């Protein structure tokens, strides 16, 4: 225990994020780069996200766990463009640096944001667009167009177009005609390392590490005599020969009490595979495992079967399939059988494993994008880049408004801020204008990473914007000359950077608050 | 604490020379001239000596995190060539070394580096396409090019110079499968001792197992049959039972009803009408015996891997629960008998039902070449099944390497710009690869790849390097040609993984639990 | 035994010469077939 008072812990603990925040400010972009990161168990992850790194990362202040209980709060609220968003969440604390040198009392640091920042809102308002008045052909060409600047963002972006259809055609499928729900939950991207990046196609369905047992018949059937779905089924009780589990004891008095229980099983071997094949599942998913002699009659009676299949998937299927998982034996019926359209085993590579997979390519509950990659370290990446995809669209459902990107927004509401820090006067006009002047720092960071003159740029924006009142003109992340973003179609949710704006200044007002540090062991 | 970060200056030295320490060992491994390596282990004292960096890097341990991802993507490799695939490794290795070098020159930063390989691997692919020969129209030419295809890919392990007299096994192996991808259908058999050209292809299954008593050791006409059943244990339940008697003239009652057990199992058995027997596990004696007094043939111990192949060579299947004798299928064939290859004798069969798998008998003269033909049988037939699907090709040999040279270059004169730089440097690097092919024969990589590279500009194709006498001659007359699908996935992965390198910036090590 | 230490000697002559290991193992492969050849030639009939 060490002791810290005065401008020690109210500076250097500041100063302490400052220079671990300014490390993933390399990344800032799309013109970002990556990092490499060792778990301490051994293993290697490389991300550029902020999110992931500031995750799995070992810290040393206690100021860490701030910058990760944000975050948490981040990906449950907007969680779009991170790579992104983690940046400018550490640019307010920065600029409290230098209000502290100044005279300025810590408290009314932190309260002037707050007034500045309800301000800054009403001002990124008037420029904003809605989407939702258009049709719903004009409202996926505007997705097209937001799939191109929001979607992309990490590597993999050599090639845009080949995701670009996976994130549009996702959100069709699970949508409501008049443009408002979202579910992200039923929609779950499992990838594997094989093949090429461009491969990906999309499969609705999930994939399974197990294949069929028995490799004593056909890898997959694609069609069914009964149609009709192919009549999925799932027992959600274990598959054995049934035998009390609670503790009993067998008395055996004569040889035919002996030779009974050896017809025992026997009478049910055939008792179970009949009541399936009555029911003419094709599809039956055994939970724990099966029975050995049961392998071949499976077969026998044309009854496809897996083993140790996790209860997660399980719940994706039948909601895939409009049906209900087998509680018990007695209770099989044709009424709980799900619909499934076409249903294989992926060849892989030579031998492996092969992958089964469930898909459905009519309307379904669960979807899924068919992702496979040569690199590894890509699929962690690259999953986690269009699992943000889902809250991005979510952003356009729920928030009608969208402005464009670009960082244009902060260089938008920072002439208004100026305005409205000259009518508090007093000492709020330096601290309202610091609030704007750490919002400029944010243009200013994206021309560091393409080689452009952060000012040089900086200043054509204010100078262009005072024409105009049009919010197009923007920093240009990827040097495609002129600034306009109209015709870049270079867009960004209004609720996007509206919350993680605010919750970043909500937060950063009890962050300057903190005067002396008490560390406990655990 | 403990943690040992570096910033971009040390994180982007320290990167680009991890890949260059370890990668110079696969870089002696390239082509059918290349070299191989040894490893020792710390345990059990072991060592494996191959020219596939898959099981090589595998095993290396590696503090630079650059090549992690290059051993991940060797099973990508693993999945597609098998042969010869450390130049993905050796390619990336010269990517990140040409940029190292054009950073310190060009000084451009380096997410403008990689724009420019992304244009680079364009032209590459357009090369590739239009370069590309499908003989698959004519049938009689068509399984000729496949020994052409096999010389190039059966060219891996220090026997390579067998290569003609295993030529002949994968060109009637890859007939016999018919569209089988799966090693599973293809049975793989290792023998200890003989002459190393005593390898052949043989129709039928060679089972190492033996009879156990009096099963005669020849069998003509039987009737192959695969059981999962249990018969060594016997008794072995698993209920919730317990046994209480009175006296123990119900406690031999017991096991009269074993007998009764087995003799009614044994009845149901001989309802089958086969003359062959074979069980996932061990047979107990007294079933044992009731084979031999039937006249039916005893084989146990038939592991997971081993009870799938013999219904899988035969086109048997595996069956289960007696009780229904005419509802399964069984195996047939035409002579069952014991023969003797190496010290072990194996079972011999011949004439089976299904031709769908083959029997590839390899005897070697070391322990070193069972793993070594391993590996080189490892991916055979699967890339000669590879060319059944995907039938364009297209000429290899360190001449289609030279040939997207000639893409790249003419691309780079319609881009220019600043971009061009790191464009031009793909093709540098590219035509280094077969420089380094040079250097693994002792021959001159000055002169002849300056000729081979004038001799592509001069609008020549089928130009290329001779291995064997260390000259230009044509690909065509010597046979080496690869198919379109392989040679796709070695050059774009490598330029994908280069991307990713070059964008460490950091270098963060945590401390060891 | 005897007959791996007999190859010990013969190859660090050769490797001296500036010689590539693979044509010092294709010498010797094509001078196996020739030396079972001389071994053949001098084979004498025996009875069973």
């Amino acid at each position: 225990k060490k002791r810290q008072h005065g401008l020690e812990a109210k500076k250097s603990h500041i100063l302490a994020a400052r220079s671990v925040a300014s490390i993933i400010k390399t990344s800032l972009g799309p013109r970002g780069l990556d990092k490499i990161l060792i778990s301490p168990d051994g293993e290697i992850t490389i991300t550029n996200d902020g999110a992931t790194i500031l995750s799995q990362m070992e810290l040393d202040n206690e100021i860490a766990k701030l910058l990760v209980q944000l975050s948490k709060s981040q990906d449950d609220e907007i969680g779009d463009g991170t790579t992104g968003v983690v940046v400018l969440a550490s640019a307010l604390l920065d600029q409290a640096l230098e209000l502290i040198q100044k005279g300025i009392h810590p408290i009314k640091i932190a309260n002037g944001f707050d007034e500045a920042a309800k301000l800054a809102i009403s001002k990124l308002e008037e420029t904003c667009d809605d989407i939702s008045a258009s049709n719903d052909e004009l409202f996926r060409d505007f997705l097209l167009r937001a799939a191109k600047t929001s979607l992309g963002s990490k590597i993999v972006s050599k090639d845009h177009d080949r995701f670009a259809e996976m994130a549009v055609e996702a959100v069709i499928n699970v949508m409501d005609k008049d443009r408002k729900d979202v579910d992200f939950d039923l929609i779950k991207m499992q990838g594997r390392v094989g093949g090429s990046i461009s491969d990906s196609k999309l499969i609705n369905g999930v994939i399974l590490d197990k294949d069929f047992s028995h490799p004593q018949m056909p890898k997959c059937v694609l069609p069914k005599e009964g149609s009709d779905g192919v009549k999925l089924a799932i027992l959600t009780c274990p598959f054995e020969p049934p035998k009390p589990k609670t503790k009993h004891k067998l008395d055996i008095s004569s040889v035919e009490e002996y030779q009974k229980l050896q017809t025992y099983e026997q009478d049910k071997f055939k008792e179970m595979i009949d009541d399936v094949k009555k029911a003419g599942a094709d599809v039956v998913i055994c939970q724990w495992g099966f029975d050995d002699e049961a392998n071949h009659l499976l077969l026998q009676n044309d009854l496809p079967a897996v083993r140790w299949v996790g209860g997660q998937e399980l719940e994706h299927i039948a909601i895939s399939t409009n049906g209900r998982i087998v509680p018990r034996f007695q209770d099989l019926s044709k009424d709980k059988l799900g619909t499934c359209s076409r249903i294989y085993e992926q060849e892989f590579g030579t031998t492996k494993d092969r992958m089964l997979i469930i898909e459905q390519s009519k309307e379904t509950k669960t979807v899924t994008c068919f992702v496979r990659g040569s690199n590894k370290m890509i699929v962690d990446e690259a999953e986690r880049a269009l699992h943000d995809s889902l809250c991005v669209v979510r952003n356009l459902v729920k928030d009608s408004r969208v402005v464009y990107g670009g960082g244009a927004a902060e260089v938008t509401m920072s002439l208004a801020v100026s305005e409205e820090a000259d009518k508090q006067r007093g000492i709020d006009q330096y601290a309202f204008r610091g609030f704007a002047q750490a919002l400029d720092t944010i243009p200013m960071t994206l021309a560091e990473n393409s080689g452009l003159d952060p000012i040089g740029t900086l200043s054509t924006l204010k100078s262009k914007q005072l024409k105009e009142k049009i919010s197009n003109i923007g920093v240009d992340c990827l040097g495609y000359g002129s600034n306009d973003m109209k015709e870049l179609f270079v867009v960004d949710p209004f609720i996007g950077k509206k919350q993680q704006i605010l919750l970043a200044t909500q937060l950063c007002r009890m962050i300057l608050k903190i005067d002396n540090v008490i560390i406990s062991g655990k | 604490d403990q943690v040992t970060e570096e910033r971009a200056e040390n994180a982007r030295l320290s990167a680009f020379v991890g890949a260059i320490a370890v990668g110079d060992l696969v870089k002696s491994t390239l082509g059918p001239k290349g070299m191989d390596k040894l490893l020792q282990s710390a345990s059990s004292n072991t060592c494996m000596v191959t020219n596939d960096g898959a099981t090589i890097l595998k095993s290396i341990p590696l503090d630079n995190p650059a090549a992690k991802v290059l051993v991940n993507i060797s099973k990508v490799q693993d999945d597609e060539v098998g042969d010869g695939t450390t130049s993905v490794t050796v390619l990336s290795a010269e990517l990140l070394r040409e940029a190292e070098k054009l950073i310190d020159q060009s000084k451009i930063h380096p997410q403008t580096i990689i724009e420019g390989y992304r244009l680079a691997s364009a032209a590459a692919l357009d090369a590739l396409t239009k370069a590309a020969v499908d003989n698959s129209h004519d049938k009689t030419m068509f399984r000729e090019d496949l020994i052409h295809i096999a010389k190039t890919t059966l060219s891996s392990k220090i026997l390579s110079q067998d290569k003609d007299h295993f030529a002949e096994l994968a060109t009637n192996a890859i007939l016999r499968l018919k569209g089988s991808t799966n090693l599973e259908h293809i049975q793989i058999i290792k023998i200890l001792g003989g002459k190393l050209s005593d390898s052949f292809l043989d129709e039928g299954f060679i089972l190492a197992k033996k009879f156990g008593n009096n099963q005669p050791k020849r069998i003509e006409n039987a009737k192959i049959l695969i059981a999962n059943t249990t018969l060594d244990t016997d008794k072995v339940k698993i209920f919730g039972t317990k046994f209480k008697v009175d006296s123990t003239a119900k406690l031999a009652q017991l096991e009269k009803a074993e007998r009764e057990k087995m003799k009614n199992k044994i009845a149901k058995i001989s309802k089958f009408g086969i003359n062959t027997f074979i069980n996932r596990q061990l047979i107990y004696d007294y079933p044992e015996q009731l084979f031999t007094d039937l006249g039916i043939n005893s084989i146990e111990h038939a592991d997971f891997e081993g009870v799938e192949r013999l219904a899988l060579v035969t086109g048997g299947e595996v069956v289960s629960t007696f009780d229904e004798p005419s509802k399964c299928k069984l195996g047939e064939c035409d002579v069952i008998e014991e023969i003797m290859l190496g010290e072990q004798p194996f079972l011999k069969f011949s004439g089976c039902k299904a031709g769908e798998a083959c029997t590839i008998v390899l005897r070697g003269a070391t322990d070193q070449t069972l793993d070594e033909a391993e590996r080189s049988l490892h991916d055979a037939l699967s890339v000669l099944s590879q060319t059944t699907k995907e039938t364009r090709t297209v000429l290899g040999g360190g001449c289609a390497e030279m040939v997207m040279s000639k893409a790249v270059d003419t691309e780079a004169q319609n881009i220019d710009g600043k971009k061009s730089l790191a464009v031009e440097a793909f093709a540098r690097a590219l035509r280094q690869l077969p420089t380094i092919l040079a250097d693994n024969a002792g021959f001159d990589s000055s002169e002849l790849v300056s000729k081979l590279r004038s001799s592509i500009y001069n609008g020549i194709s089928t130009s290329g390097l001779d291995l064997n006498n260390g000259t230009i001659a044509d690909m065509r007359q010597l046979g080496i040609v690869e198919s379109y699908k392989l040679k796709r996935a070695v050059v774009s992965s490598a330029s994908e993984a280069a991307e990713v390198l070059l964008r460490v910036d950091n270098i963060i090590r945590a401390r060891p639990r | 035994v005897i007959l791996t230490g007999a190859l010990l000697g013969a190859a660090e002559r050769l490797l001296n010469k500036g010689i590539h290991p693979t044509i010092i193992a294709d010498s010797f492969q094509s001078a196996a077939k020739r030396s079972v050849d001389i071994l053949l030639e001098m084979c004498h009939k025996v009875s069973l």
